[PDB]
This record gives C-alpha cells, structure tokens and sequence, in this order.
C-alpha cells in the first residue's frame, strides 16, 4: 500500500459528499495503511486524527 | 400596495421535506436556509455597504 492508488470520499454530517481528491487520499493513505486489510487478515480501522 | 411586495408562497416545501427525511443535522445546516425563492417582479437586486 505504500505508494498504492486510493479513492475516497468525505461524507459530512450534512449527509453530503465530497470526493478526496488524490493529493489527499495519499495523505489518508500514509497515514493509514497498516490498518488496511490484506489477504487472509482482517484489521480494525480506528479514528483518525 | 406601494413599493412594497411581499411573498405569499414558497415553491421549495419538497425540498424541505426531503432534507427532513436525512437528518436533523441536513434540516438545520446553514445550506437549507438558503434554499433559493425567484425574485416576486420586475426588479433587481443591490448591494448597500
């Protein structure tokens, strides 16, 4: 996942949505992955902060 | 009556309703309340600083 494509979305409170764009997704990303799943495991997203 | 007009109808209850239906959250957002109505006449709008 380093250095991995990802799409993405905010969804706000206003149930409303805007796409991440990918400058941001890779942020998510860096700062993510680790969480994410892989074959034959399964992870526990948390809050991000 | 004079230069004077007021709106007796709105045409966007629908919306309202839709919002409504998503989340307290949707209904009281700023957006909402600026859902807008068309001018009642001939006219134009201007900005007084």
């Amino acid at each position: 996942y380093k250095n991995a494509s990802m799409q993405g979305l905010y969804i706000f409170a206003d149930m409303a949505s805007k796409d991440m764009t990918p400058e941001q997704s890779n942020v998510y990303r860096d700062n993510s992955y680790q969480q994410f799943d892989t074959n034959n495991v399964r992870r526990v997203n948390n809050r991000y902060a | 009556w004079q230069s004077y007009r007021t709106r007796l109808n709105t045409l966007f209850a629908r919306q309202l309703v839709a919002r409504a239906t998503t989340g307290i959250d949707t209904i009281l957002s700023m957006e909402t309340q600026n859902i807008q109505e068309p001018q009642l006449g001939k006219g134009f709008y201007a900005t007084f600083v």
